[PDB]
């Protein structure tokens, strides 16, 4: 009406856009990150407590929570199709600036020990789940059985190398035991290592896709109570 | 017969069972069989299995084809849980009487609270006969000898009846009246008081005091018959 | 309306600053609580920042003095839509300081602890974290949210909720530090994550998804400023 | 108006109130069952559970959420007087089948060994409470009251001639105890079970009385809770 | 409009078929996960029953290829009046599936887990509850879900929410065996019911009381289908 | 319209009564339940005081009797005024009950326990608390709320919400007396506090927050018998 032209409007739209993606990026990337690195994220930090039962069964759980609340409204208002992308690409470059930037290159602890989770995988397919069907509940029950069920095989193939066993000084040890072992955390005692263990009520290899299965049943009901609660964050209610 | 599924090495180091004797391997259903050894607590306890403060000596069989007629641990009869120290040795007995024909693996297991079932070598042990020959003999303190099989069996069968047939003579008094459909218009319309008259209200009333009559009738008589 | 103060960020290069200060004077010149050494380039360094912040705080929320008649709703797309670029400036300025105090520093303290330093009775990552970075980001989060109230027309009605989270909810970590250091101490667990007591400030950064609400308002009587010229 | 009379809509109403009437009884049945021996049925299962403490506290307490929940529709819309009753008529009869059919057929544990509670008192008491006084609140008061009291007294009469004391092999046993001793239980160790044990501060003879006041206290909230749950079950909102 | 296929409920049949092979061929035959007798009578019963179910949930969930113009709110008490009756004859089919899953199998399972079989990586006793019963409700369930959607007037207005309860809701518990199997496993309680492992389908029994709102709904359009017609 | 029946508070000399009685016949007269002294001063006291509150709320509570056409909304402020201060002296009544029964009397039981007697199957200090004071007190904030349901206008709408949390809240903690002496055996913890076999009747405190509600409303139609004459 004052501006120039229709076109310039496009172009007022576009710097817009561009600005609005970069303060939404960050802001999530903080709140992501304080909230994983505050739940579930002893078991991402080091190799050695990259386990078959515990890994599992929290990283996928804790980690669906601001995919799903950010998904509440970025898609019922502006059909974005991404949006646990962005959540998810956002605290892997916050993670691995740390990694390399600060546990590396601060404190020197080798970056092969320190390196971060993947949740790329869970983050796409939710993504597309969500896409189509347009339906939270359907999204809800059969992308939160993918997230709990695709973390562990697609974290696989990276932590495969440092599963090969070694006999130190008479003892067995996984390489990611060696590391755990040499490189002191003077603060991070082993008993705290919450890894599995092993019980009388335990099976002879059932902990990698028990624990992935419980934690998808888990993810469904998580990412359900995150709809609404993203849902609420959208509110623009005055008071 | 589950031990081959726990893990490998929580059934190495936990306890072993040995000097086992099993005094028969047939038996006829109302007889006795024992299952007599030792077993020695490793002090290399698993870290995720409570220590033993709380065991229970049980028998690992796929329901009462045997039943526990005793058993002891150093001498002394264990109904109950008892204690265990890492690093013992202690001698155990047991006495199965045979209940139910057929071809039975009769294992030596030891439940341990906030552990799980530690189950020892099982052996095959063939029962023969028939069921309904089985008697479980007892007297009581004031004998009074019953027969622990099928006792206070016609108390509970008339009971349970009883109070079945009473809560279902309530629905029954509202069945017969057309339900549902003509409710749902009743209430709909403003005429809540649908099919509660008062002689449906007195017949609420006798119901709840004929009901609270027995249960103190019964408590009484209860008291009397067994004081 | 902006391609201004948007390109001089000067967060980088005073975060910049500290990091290069902190791999500098407190690896060793700040591993012991002592008296001098520390004291000198820990203590210091603290007071200063607190007084520095305080002040900077009091002063820069002043929109209260450049406020006025904000009928910009009535005015073309040209005062108002310039006004947005404002605010929008101000929300990337305050998206930096959120990453680099609940991202940044935040994982590096984590770093800390698991090498020597037990918390007990202080970190000197802590005047870098909590005393720092924290309220840095909350200065700017309130001088966004003041912007908006005193400058555009649709904020006019009265203090728009999820504006309200996404500012002193992130707010509410810095008290929190009283959660931990107590959890910590007759509670402690030396961990981040299945402590409790770092659930405190866990329902802190929730509160940060509270730009789904500013960008859902922004994007409302934004969207009724761009309607006409579609193509 | 295209049926045929007046009284051919009374015989269609007539099959299908048998029809909703087996629905509901079934559905209720299956939800109510698994309910009931998923949070409180060892008690139910085992004659050596059913103790003055533990027993008397934890049965009416979980055993009263169905019959509120149904009466919150099945008496603000139809007027039906029972609800309660068919509750725990549902309940007992799947217990029953199960008990006698698998406990005793397929296992063979004696049936004087695993008979069910008895739930039909408190329920008949609670049915007539409410179609008196037509009140939410009173009824929830009075019958959580009657419903927590009226449980032992029920029961007593049926486990009473397995309360005889018994000296076997020199130790003294109910004959309870006795049949828990002798059908072995292979899953069941003896140190699960939860049953009144005394202590110090425990009284010589007070357990089944303060139990079943305790229990009545706190069926007066379950009642409460579990109405509204029972009426927001009963919504007809579309989504 | 009825008693035709109301009569024709299989479901006995077929569940007296599996109580019998229960008790005849997985008593000892089943006794031992072991390799050979057990793969046989009970594993590959496990891949059939999933093949099978999987494509006969697909298949009979094919209302909405009959579905079409349902405005028989518009007829008079006999085309819509006919369809009430059959989605009773579903609900009542549902019905008896929701028994035999979630209350006889359930306990007998419960009955199971007492005398022998410790649940460590396996039973065949929920092979039979877990992998049969449960998809067998849910998909006679979804059937008159989709039945009613697709069949009756009153339920073209978007997808009742009570009678999702009464579905999806006793859904959540096939799910839910991964809390068990993980509870029972590094957090085990062998019982049912303090175990707060179990706790997690203890919340789908409260969900199938979603049949006091279909109840409630199908006694509203009902009851203006014999208003008229009172004596 | 008052200055009568609210000087005539003898809740006092009654309660002055049993503080005496309190420390001259159940110092040591009741320090043992043992059979002739406590059952003679102490027992007997509880079942007169159970059969005489029993029958004194079955009578008091005869405001139903008394109750008519109470349209004195369209009366002036002289016959509803009238009423509005017989309501607030039974408040003030009612108020002096609470008073005696929940801090008194209850932080005087308080006071018992820790000193010699364990709750172990009694006490003689919580006859005059759980089963003196609390019905007292349940006797006067039935008959306050009657009063007003029976003759005030304002109050003929259907039973005033927070007029009930007044009321039967506070009658809750007398059931609660089960989880006490219940998680004082079996679950016992020797304090007042950190033992939440407590949190029973702490949530019935709360709940004596009702008198918020009461005051809105007994200060809006009462609002309105007083505008007018401002001045
Ligand atoms: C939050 C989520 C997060 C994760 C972490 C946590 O929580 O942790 C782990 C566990 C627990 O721990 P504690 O130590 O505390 O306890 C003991 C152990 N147990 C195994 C026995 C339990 O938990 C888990 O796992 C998780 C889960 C969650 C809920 C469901
Ligand atoms: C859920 C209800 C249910 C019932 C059952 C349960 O819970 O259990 C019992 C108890 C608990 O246990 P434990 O083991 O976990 O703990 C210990 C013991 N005591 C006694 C000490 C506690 O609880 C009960 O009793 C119940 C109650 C409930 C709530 C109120
Ligand atoms: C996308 C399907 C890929 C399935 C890979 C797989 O079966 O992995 C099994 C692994 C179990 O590892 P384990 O039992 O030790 O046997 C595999 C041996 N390793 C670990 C050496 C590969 O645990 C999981 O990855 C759970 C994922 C379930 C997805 C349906
Ligand atoms: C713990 C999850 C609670 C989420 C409830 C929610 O979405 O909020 C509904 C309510 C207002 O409900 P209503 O007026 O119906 O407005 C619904 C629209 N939203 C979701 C934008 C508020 O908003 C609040 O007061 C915030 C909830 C507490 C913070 C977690
Ligand atoms: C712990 C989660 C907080 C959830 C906040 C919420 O749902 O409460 C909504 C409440 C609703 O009442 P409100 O709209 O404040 O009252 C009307 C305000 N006026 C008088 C201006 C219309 O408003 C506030 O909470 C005040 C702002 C809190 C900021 C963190
Ligand atoms: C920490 C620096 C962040 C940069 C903030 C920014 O770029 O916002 C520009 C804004 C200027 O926006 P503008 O539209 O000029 O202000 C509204 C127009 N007035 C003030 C004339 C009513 O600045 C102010 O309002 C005061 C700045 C004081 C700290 C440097
Ligand atoms: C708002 C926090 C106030 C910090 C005051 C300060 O400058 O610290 C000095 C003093 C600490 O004095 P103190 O440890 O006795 O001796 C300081 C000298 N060093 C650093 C060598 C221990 O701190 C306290 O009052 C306690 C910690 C603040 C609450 C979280
Ligand atoms: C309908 C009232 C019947 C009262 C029966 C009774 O007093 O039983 C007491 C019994 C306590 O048994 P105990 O103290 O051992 O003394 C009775 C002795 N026996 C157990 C052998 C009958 O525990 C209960 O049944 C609690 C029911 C309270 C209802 C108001
Ligand atoms: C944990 C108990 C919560 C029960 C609350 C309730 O009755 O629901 C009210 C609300 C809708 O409130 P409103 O729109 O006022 O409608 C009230 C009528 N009913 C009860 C039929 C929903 O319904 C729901 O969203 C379901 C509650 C969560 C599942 C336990
Ligand atoms: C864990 C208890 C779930 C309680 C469900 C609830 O109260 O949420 C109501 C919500 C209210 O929002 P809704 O009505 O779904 O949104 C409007 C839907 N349309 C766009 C079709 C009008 O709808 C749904 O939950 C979706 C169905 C869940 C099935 C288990
Ligand atoms: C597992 C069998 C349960 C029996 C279900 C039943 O009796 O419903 C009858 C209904 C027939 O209802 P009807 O009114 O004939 O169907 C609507 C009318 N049409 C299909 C012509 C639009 O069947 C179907 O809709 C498809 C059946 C496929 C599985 C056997
Ligand atoms: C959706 C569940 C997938 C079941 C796959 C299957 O047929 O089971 C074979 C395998 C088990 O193989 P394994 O135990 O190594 O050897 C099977 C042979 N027996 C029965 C003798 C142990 O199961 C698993 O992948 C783990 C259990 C499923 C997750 C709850
Ligand atoms: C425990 C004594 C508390 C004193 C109560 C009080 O002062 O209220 C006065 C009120 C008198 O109020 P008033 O306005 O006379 O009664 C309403 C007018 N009538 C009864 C004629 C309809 O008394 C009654 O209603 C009945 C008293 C019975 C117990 C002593
Ligand atoms: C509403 C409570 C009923 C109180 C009945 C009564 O008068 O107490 C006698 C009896 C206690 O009899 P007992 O302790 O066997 O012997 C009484 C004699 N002394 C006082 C010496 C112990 O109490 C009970 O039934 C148990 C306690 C009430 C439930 C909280
Ligand atoms: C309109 C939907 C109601 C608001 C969401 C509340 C959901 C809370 C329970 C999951
Ligand atoms: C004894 C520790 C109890 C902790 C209570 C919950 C803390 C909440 C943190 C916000
Ligand atoms: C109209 C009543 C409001 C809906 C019921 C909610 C009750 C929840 C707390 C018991
Ligand atoms: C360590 C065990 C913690 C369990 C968390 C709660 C489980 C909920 C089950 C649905
Ligand atoms: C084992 C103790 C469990 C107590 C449950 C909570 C009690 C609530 C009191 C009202
Ligand atoms: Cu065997
Ligand atoms: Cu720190
Ligand atoms: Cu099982
Ligand atoms: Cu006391």
């Amino acid at each position: 009406s004052a501006v120039r032209s229709r076109a310039e409007a496009v172009k007022v739209s576009r710097t817009f856009d561009y600005m609005i993606l970069f303060t939404v990026f960050f802001v999530v990337l903080g709140g992501y990150h304080i909230h994983y690195m505050l739940t579930g994220g002893d078991w991402d930090f080091w190799t050695d407590w990259k386990d078959r039962r515990l890994w599992v069964t929290v990283a996928p759980i804790v980690s669906i929570t601001f995919p799903a609340a950010v998904q509440a409204v970025l898609w019922w208002r502006y059909r974005i199709a991404w949006g646990a992308t962005l959540c998810v690409l956002g605290l892997l470059l916050g993670e691995w600036i740390n990694r390399y930037f600060n546990f590396w290159g601060w404190t020197y602890f080798p970056v092969n020990f320190v390196f971060p989770s993947n949740l790329m995988p869970g983050a796409i397919v939710l993504d597309v789940i969500l896409m189509l069907s347009n339906s939270m509940t359907l999204t809800a029950v059969v992308g939160g059985l993918a997230w709990g069920l695709l973390f562990y095989p697609g974290n696989w193939p990276i932590i495969a190398p440092l599963h090969v066993p070694v006999e130190y000084n008479g003892m067995m040890m996984t390489l990611a035991d060696l590391q755990g072992y040499h490189y002191v955390r003077t603060g991070t005692p082993e008993y705290i290592r919450m890894v599995e263990k092993g019980t009388l009520r335990t099976f002879g290899k059932d902990v990698a896709p028990v624990s992935a299965f419980f934690s998808g049943f888990v993810s469904i009901l998580i990412y359900f109570l995150w709809h609404f609660f993203g849902s609420w964050f959208g509110s623009e209610k005055f008071v | 017969h589950g031990e081959k599924s726990q893990a490998a090495f929580m059934r190495m180091r936990t306890i072993h069972w040995f000097d086992l004797n099993w005094s028969k391997d047939q038996v006829s259903v109302n007889e006795t069989m024992s299952i007599s050894g030792k077993f020695h607590v490793f002090a290399g306890w698993p870290e995720t299995v409570d220590k033993p403060e709380v065991a229970f000596l049980n028998i690992g069989i796929p329901g009462p084809v045997f039943i526990r007629a005793g058993s002891w641990i150093g001498g002394q009869l264990v109904p109950r849980s008892v204690s265990l120290e890492l690093g013992e040795t202690y001698e155990f007995k047991v006495l199965l009487k045979a209940r139910r024909p057929g071809d039975w693996h009769v294992h030596t297991m030891m439940n341990v609270q906030g552990g799980g079932p530690i189950i020892g070598p099982g052996k095959w042990v063939t029962i023969t006969g028939s069921m309904g020959d089985f008697k479980n003999p007892i007297t009581t303190l004031t004998g009074e000898t019953i027969d622990l099989e099928t006792y206070a069996l016609d108390g509970v069968y008339g009971w349970h009846l009883f109070w079945y047939l009473l809560g279902v003579a309530w629905m029954v008094y509202w069945c017969r009246k057309p339900v549902f459909i003509p409710r749902r218009i009743a209430v709909d319309a403003g005429k809540a008081d649908s099919l509660i008259t008062p002689t449906d209200k007195k017949v609420g009333m006798a119901f709840a005091a004929g009901t609270l009559a027995i249960v103190a009738v019964s408590m009484g008589q209860a008291n009397e018959k067994y004081p | 309306k902006k391609n201004i103060i948007a390109g001089a960020s000067l967060y980088l290069v005073f975060y910049a600053w500290v990091r290069w200060y902190e791999g500098v004077y407190g690896w060793s010149a700040g591993l012991d609580s002592f008296a001098p050494e520390f004291e000198t380039y820990w203590m210091n360094f603290l007071y200063i920042e607190m007084v520095l912040e305080v002040l900077v705080a009091s002063v820069l929320w002043g929109y209260i003095w450049k406020s006025r008649d904000r009928k910009v709703m009535s005015i073309t797309p040209r005062e108002e839509l310039r006004r947005h670029f404002t605010h929008w400036t101000w929300l990337m300025m305050y998206g930096i300081a959120i990453y680099f105090g609940a991202s940044y520093f935040t994982e590096q303290d984590g770093t800390w602890h698991q090498t020597i330093v037990r918390d007990t009775d202080f970190t000197p990552s802590h005047i870098i974290e909590f005393y720092l970075s924290y309220p840095i980001y909350i200065i700017t989060g309130g001088a966004s949210f003041l912007y908006a109230k005193t400058r555009l027309p649709t904020y006019q009605q009265g203090l728009s909720l999820q504006y309200l989270v996404v500012v002193v909810g992130p707010f509410m970590i810095l008290p929190n530090v009283g959660l931990n250091e107590w959890g910590h101490t007759f509670w402690f667990m030396e961990e981040l994550f299945v402590a409790p007591l770092h659930y405190g400030f866990v329902f802190f950064g929730w509160s940060a998804l509270g730009v789904l609400g500013v960008i859902n308002i922004e994007l409302g009587a934004l969207s009724k400023l761009l309607k006409k010229d579609l193509a």
